[PDB]
């Protein structure tokens, strides 16, 4: 029943030579319907970057502690806190010391962003990663989680300023960037966000233009069943692949996935 | 139900199957850890044209049942031209 | 063309299985004892056929003649009609009533005015407006060999024996008088006689869960005993006058929601073997008198949307039929092949032959063949040597256009001969039979008498 | 008349800059991005041999284009600077007899409408060729303009269609089991099904001539062998 | 570590985690944990102008006071249970609105040892009497967010022993909340900081809130619904269905209901990637004793 | 005490002001204005043998009607003074349910939404009985909602529908050979076919009762013989 998870022509999810090529950049865009959460995919990405294989889906997860590995990993998010990241991701056993974890929720709201000039806020939030990645320059992967929420935090900010002040510098400085977000704004029944709420959707469209691969986790259609949870889509993003080899491209396939007790299963219709 | 396979021993302590893998069971023999493995395999006769008649062989305890396909499409549950062995059966082969 | 279905009604009565259980089965609505009291059981008397039967005071001659004339006057011309009987248990009634009923039903079309049913059927064989069989409804307790001989003499071709469940508590708690296991021997004896057999099911019943509903159908389709040639699925709807409404009144009953039922139907339709014709998941109900349940007019209209979202769409006969002539010939079909399946069912080997398009899975023609066993046959025709029976011939391959160079002006008129000779080949070679027989309605006893089959008793047989 | 007797010849003359065009506009969307047409420019305009400075002014792009010879990042310049640090690389409006270069603008959606015409006024010269793409799925920002009943002026799309001398529209050719209705729907609720963003695409060409009506045709363009086929 | 008092808690049958109880009859049953896990907030919603949900907004809070008031020389175990309930409203009528205990029965059977569990309640009976400011406090919402965020942290820090239960009665009611706070940044930052504080003290703090959605634009609702970790919606019947039920139901006054229940989000169950949305299956009813949720 | 009122009798009961709430909302358009509605109010209110003193607030009315006793014109003067002048002709006492000072408003379109509540929070006294009118078709001014990403505040219609205890709306029946589709087509062209501003109109009523529930009521009203019937 079970099927392998392949995302490239080289029969490998995350090619190693991507990290071996200098003067290059790449961007992944992941969208999940907010009735489900893509954590079980972030875990797989981190394991396959560090351990070199999907250590929860295709491989066993009994030695899942990538701490103090020759590689590196940096995760930052706004939706949750440092306490949740430590306690949970260590209960999920996501590494610590060869690893960086960044909160922007706990105690950050209380007059540390509020009632301060916007330019200083943007400069400092960029400098956090600009300084946290100086240690290991070329063997890290960085993922940001739902950054568009910050748009609603800053007093009167549009897509363009946030994008050109946060996203593009991050991808220029770092090798590869992964951005994950949710898409409820496009799923309000009998209401059009295109009336006056297009500012947020502009960010999604811009990111999809700039992205290289597009990962989609979407819920089932009309009803709810037991043996299947959701649908998994892989698509080619807007930007082309900045690699140096020529035969490389992206495989094109759709999966049906079930999640239960942190255990995920993928198969075909 | 068919009696597909037997195993012989002179002692038993406990038997445990495998959670992830299957057809790999546990047993002991006077303090000796033992592991076995099984797999599906379908018996078949010759395939070449000079003797091309699909002959399917099945085992049921002390009995062997035959079915020559392309001469009869006899279904699984009923079989054709049996013969009863004095003992049970663990593997069967045919000629050319 | 001109296939016609003309339903008739029998006089009201009482099925005797009440006698050893006390009342009718719980789900049966109406009846003589109910307030209606001029109506056969399982029918409220408010159907159009009920109206046409009442005004005739339940007489077969008038009902048949009136329905035939109405259909002819509407704009269709009829030359092929199949009768179906309804209501209670027709076989319970005394001897003379059934004989007179059958003789009247045949003399309505034949134009004959005699008696001595043998002569009536003999004249009906040589008549215009041919009859293509009868459909008699009966219970397991009345399918003994004498009754089977009676039905064979009458001219019936297919039965429909309901089971309604495979569990054993349901039989006693629904006040139905037969153990489940006896239906298997009933099927075994019936099939060897050439009678196509169809069953009934009802998904929701008291003290039955969604699980048990699932694996009862799974066991029905998998077990080599419950393999039959048709099915009918009746979702449980609660009429006020039934014994089901009392349970809801006392609070001893509750039903399923809409989502649960549509999911169940979606799962069920994804398991049907390709030789069984799902008759009606969207059955016909007395609408306003139902008090509990859900709407059933478009269950499959949503189940199809469900299979399009989960995959593995239906594979029954009905969805794959192309018909006699130009139903879906708006597009030229694809590769045509012969597909032959074999299965073990009710103590015997049976073969299903079909002419199908494998790329898009449509159906053009089919045939069924059975190799007679030795532990169930009793007829003096089948107890003399080995023999095989063609239970059903079905040729929608009367289609004029086709794929792969259809006959120009011969237009598949010899298409059925292909299947007939194909059947005879394996009858002579594989079965090793010494006689082959085909069962058919009396009106079509000549489309088989040209290929060489000769008449013995109610059968069309030829040796090898 | 006796010039460009085949539409394909006209397209190739346009692509290879055989005939000068002061302004050309290309329209695209999310269903098909518009970086293959820059490859078309690079490949076709090299048969005539235009190695002349292919400046790539960028607003959003993170990567440096190999096919181009220059790279300018405009996430820190204002309008006057942005004009000023381009006239150097380009053949600015001096040396009335000189060569011509190539200009590639990555995006047009990040610029306020208030200066659009001026961005085509200070630079328009018989030495420069402006090429830029317009994403149609991004609705611009209009809180600052305050479109009340007394503060009105035309929208960006009409000005772009007016000041253009040649217009090309890009579309992705439907290949599998997706049609326009359900495609546009799924894009509206952002499910992005398979069957999108291929190299084989389709174009609509509108070419304007002086003192006359423009010509409108359609094309099928492959991005593999660089060959064209006119609409039947 | 540090000292802590849990006013009442049992292991979660579903995942072996500390779980409190709202005091409800079937709402705690349908929360998946047979209760509310220590740390995850909840949300309940009503379609129409009715005020059914208001009743729930009382029960929870009252339960805590009981769980604190039946330990002072009334529980032989004298088990360490302390709560300091905080109410954010512009009307103080709640200070005299807690419903009365029916007969007690805080049994759970079917740091200290916590056996306390739900009580028996009835709506007609008022409480006897009501807590003093030392047990329960009111904060007006119209004050600037800086003062509120400082004061909540001060209250929790200065009362480290106590268990924390917070209730927000009818958040975003236009009769008390001015338009100057309907602006997008204000409320979302307020709740973002509230979530920060709540999950910071993950051991014992629990929060509860409810709003009205008929007068709220969908974008703000979408922004808000990601802040919490559980969403329950109550939709009352239309008039026609009510008349149909009353015309059909002639032998039962208690079988009359008011509407149905929809499940949009659950506790930690959902963060492991579980599709838990389930709508148009349950039916709610307000009753003389408690709040009933049954199958329809 | 009377309960479970006859729907026509209940319609009279509200119209006779046997019950009372500190806020009542009435809606009108350019197809049927509400002068005859006030006529019905005074016809079935003072027929009980009651005076019902009336205070009038005008934003669109030009002349002093016969219904009102006192008078105040609010076009020249503004909010900060109307909050004063409203109390001058309105004592702060109890008992809305009976003969008190009834404050009537002809139009509510001309007050900023940002201060709708600040207004209404200081008028609906337990002695005060408020009734107001709103024009449905007239579009709200663009500077009342601020359609930017900051202002999540609702519009004017929903705010009034959520706040008012009881809602009454009216529409004109076209006795002519036309259809309301054609009437809308001509009105979108600002054209008036013959048959508008009649006296036999249709009415829609909603009252919030029983802890918040509501029931919609429809009738047929004749404003000459004061005939209320079912539709
Ligand atoms: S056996 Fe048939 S006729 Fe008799 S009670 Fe049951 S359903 Fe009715």
């Amino acid at each position: 029943q079970r099927q392998d998870l392949v995302l490239f022509s080289d029969q490998s999810v995350l090619p190693a030579h991507f990290f071996q090529d200098s003067n290059s950049h790449n961007l992944f865009f992941i969208t999940h319907q907010s009735c489900t959460q893509p954590l079980w995919m972030i875990n797989a990405l981190v394991e396959t970057h560090v351990l070199g294989s999907p250590s929860s889906l295709n491989e066993s997860s009994s030695s899942m502690l990538p701490s103090s590995t020759r590689s590196h990993a940096v995760l930052a998010s706004f939706i949750h806190e440092q306490n949740y990241f430590t306690n949970s991701l260590n209960k999920l056993k996501i590494p610590s010391n060869n690893y960086n974890v960044l909160d922007f929720l706990s105690d950050f709201i209380v007059n540390n962003i509020h009632n301060k000039p916007r330019d200083k806020i943007l400069s400092d939030v960029l400098a956090k990663f600009s300084a946290a990645i100086q240690n290991n320059p070329t063997d890290t992967i960085v993922i940001i989680e739902q950054p568009e929420l910050l748009l609603s935090l800053v007093s009167g900010l549009t897509c363009s300023e946030l994008n050109n002040k946060f996203i593009t510098p991050l991808l220029r400085q770092c090798k590869v960037l992964i951005i994950v977000s949710n898409s409820d704004i496009f799923n309000i029944d009998e209401y059009d966000a295109s009336v006056h709420s297009s500012n947020l959707q502009n960010f999604y469209k811009s990111s999809f233009i700039k992205s290289m691969i597009n990962l989609n986790l979407n819920p089932l259609k009309t009803g709810f069943a037991k043996d299947v949870t959701g649908s998994l889509h892989v698509c080619r993003g807007g930007a082309p692949i900045a690699t140096s080899n020529t035969s490389l491209h992206v495989v094109e396939n759709e999966y049906l996935y079930l999640n239960e007790k942190e255990s995920t299963k993928l198969f075909y219709r | 139900w068919y009696l597909k396979q037997e195993l012989y021993a002179s002692d038993i302590s406990y038997v445990k199957w495998h959670p992830e893998k299957d057809f790999t069971l546990m047993f002991s023999d006077a303090g000796f850890i033992n592991i076995v493995d099984f797999a599906y395999k379908m018996a078949q006769g010759p395939t070449l044209e000079p003797f091309d008649n699909g002959t399917s062989l099945v085992v049921d305890g002390r009995t062997v049942n035959i079915t020559p396909l392309a001469l009869a499409n006899v279904p699984p549950p009923m079989y054709y031209r049996d013969f009863e062995t004095p003992g049970n059966v663990l593997d069967v082969a045919c000629s050319f | 063309s001109g296939i016609a279905v003309v339903a008739v009604m029998c006089k009201p009565h009482r099925c005797p299985h009440i006698a050893y259980t006390g009342n009718i089965c719980v789900y049966c609505p109406g009846g003589p004892d109910s307030d209606f009291e001029y109506s056969t059981q399982s029918y409220t008397g408010y159907e159009p056929t009920s109206m046409r039967a009442i005004r005739a005071r339940y007489d077969p001659y008038e009902q048949a003649r009136g329905r035939v004339e109405q259909l002819k006057q509407l704009g269709h011309s009829i030359d092929k009609v199949e009768y179906v009987l309804m209501g209670g248990t027709f076989m319970s009634l005394p001897k003379e009533y059934r004989e007179d009923f059958i003789v009247k039903l045949h003399n309505a079309l034949s134009g004959f005015n005699g008696n001595d049913i043998d002569e009536a059927i003999l004249y009906s064989q040589q008549s215009l407006t041919k009859c293509v069989g009868i459909t008699i409804e009966t219970r397991p307790d009345y399918c003994t060999q004498t009754h089977l001989d009676d039905m064979l003499k009458y001219g019936c071709t297919r039965l429909e024996i309901g089971v309604q469940s495979l569990y054993e508590d349901v039989a006693r708690d629904t006040n139905r008088g037969h153990t489940v296991r006896s239906v298997c021997e009933t099927f075994a004896v019936s099939k060897d006689a050439g009678y196509k057999v169809v069953s009934h099911m009802m998904p929701d019943l008291p003290n039955v869960g969604m699980e048990r509903d699932i694996e009862q159908f799974k066991e029905y389709f998998e077990n080599p005993d419950f393999r039959t040639d048709g099915l009918k699925i009746y979702p449980t709807l609660v009429i006020r006058g039934t014994g089901l409404y009392e349970l809801w009144k006392t609070g001893r009953y509750k039903s399923y929601s809409a989502n649960a039922l549509v999911d169940l139907v979606a799962r069920i339709l994804a398991l049907v073997p390709p030789w069984t014709r799902i008759y009606r998941v969207q059955r016909d109900i007395p609408m306003p008198l139902v008090t509990s349940g859900v709407d059933n007019g478009n269950l499959r209209e949503l189940a199809l949307a469900r299979m399009k979202d989960l995959g593995t769409t239906c594979r029954d006969v009905r969805t794959r039929e192309v018909g006699i002539q130009e139903v879906h010939h708006k597009v030229q079909p694809d590769q045509v092949e012969l597909i032959r399946r074999d299965y073990y069912a009710n103590g015997g080997w049976e073969t299903f032959l079909s002419y199908e398009d494998p790329k898009k899975d449509i159906l053009i023609g089919l045939l069924r063949l059975r190799k007679a066993s030795k532990k169930y046959t009793y007829r003096k025709e089948f107890t003399s040597q080995r023999t095989s029976i063609v239970r059903e011939l079905h040729v929608y391959g009367s289609v004029v256009p086709l794929h792969s160079r259809d006959p120009r002006k011969f237009q598949h008129q010899g298409f059925g001969t292909l299947l007939m000779e194909e059947a005879e080949r394996i009858a002579k070679e594989e079965h090793g039979s010494e006689k082959i027989s085909v069962i058919s309605g009396v009106g079509v006893r000549n489309y088989y008498g040209k290929l060489g089959y000769e008449l013995d008793g109610p059968y069309m047989s030829k040796r090898i | 008349a006796s010039s460009s007797h085949n539409p394909v010849i006209l397209l190739k003359r346009i692509l290879s800059l055989t005939e000068s065009s002061p302004f050309i506009l290309c329209l695209d969307s999310i269903a098909q991005t518009s970086y293959k047409l820059i490859q078309e420019f690079v490949h076709q305009s090299k048969s005539k041999g235009n190695e002349y400075p292919i400046v790539y002014i960028s607003f959003e792009t993170v990567n440096k284009p190999s096919y181009c010879t220059q790279f300018i990042d405009a996430t820190q310049m204002d309008f006057v600077h942005l004009v000023k640090q381009i006239i150097s690389y380009l053949p600015a409006a001096t040396a009335t007899q000189a060569k011509k270069h190539m200009v590639i603008i990555d995006s047009l959606n990040y610029i306020s409408t208030e200066y659009i015409t001026r961005f085509l006024s200070e630079i328009a010269s018989p030495h420069c060729t402006m090429v830029a793409t317009y994403h149609k799925d991004i609705k611009d920002e209009n809180r600052t303009v305050i479109p009340d009943w007394n503060n009105n002026y035309p929208d960006k799309l009409t000005l772009l269609q007016f000041m253009a001398t040649t217009i090309v529209d890009i579309d992705v050719v439907l290949t599998g089991t997706l049609d326009t209705e359900e495609v546009s729907e799924l894009l509206n609720e952002f499910r992005i099904p398979r069957g999108l963003n291929n190299d084989i695409f389709q174009l609509r060409l509108v070419n304007k001539r002086k003192s006359g009506r423009s010509l409108e045709y359609d094309f099928i363009v492959n991005s593999n062998t660089h060959e064209y086929e006119l609409l039947s | 570590g540090l000292d802590s008092s849990h006013v009442g808690v049992r292991p979660s049958p579903a995942t072996s985690q500390p779980t409190t109880s709202t005091g409800s009859a079937d709402l705690d049953s349908i929360l998946g944990h047979m209760g509310l896990p220590l740390g995850n907030s909840v949300l309940v919603e009503e379609q129409s102008t009715t005020e059914f949900h208001s009743i729930l907004g009382k029960l929870f809070a009252a339960q805590g006071i009981v769980h604190n008031r039946i330990s002072d020389s009334s529980a032989d175990k004298t088990r360490n249970g302390d709560t300091h309930v905080i109410v954010l409203s512009l009307n103080q009528m709640f200070a005299k609105e807690l419903p009365g205990i029916y007969k007690g029965s805080r049994k759970q059977m079917k740091n200290s040892e916590y056996k306390d569990y739900n009580h028996q309640f009835d709506i007609t009976t008022r409480l006897m009497p009501a807590p003093i400011a030392s047990e329960l406090t009111f904060i007006a919402p119209t004050q600037p967010v800086s003062t509120i965020l400082s004061q909540i942290e001060q209250t929790i820090k200065r009362n480290d022993k106590k268990l924390i239960r917070i209730v927000i009665p009818s958040l975003l009611h236009p009769a008390m909340y001015p338009p100057k706070m309907f602006e997008s940044s204000e409320i979302i930052g307020l709740m973002h900081g509230v979530r920060s504080l709540v999950k910071k003290y993950y051991e014992r703090v629990v929060l509860f809130a409810s709003i009205s959605i008929d007068i709220i634009t969908p974008p703000l609702l979408v922004l808000l619904r990601n802040m919490f970790d559980s969403v329950i919606n109550l939709e009352p019947f239309n008039q026609e269905m009510t008349e149909f039920l009353e015309r059909v139901y002639k032998s039962q006054p208690g079988k009359i209901q008011h509407g149905l229940v929809h499940i949009l989000k659950l506790p930690v169950f959902t963060d492991r990637g579980e599709m838990r949305v389930l709508k148009s299956e349950w039916a709610f009813k307000n009753g003389r004793k408690k709040f009933e949720i049954e199958q329809w």
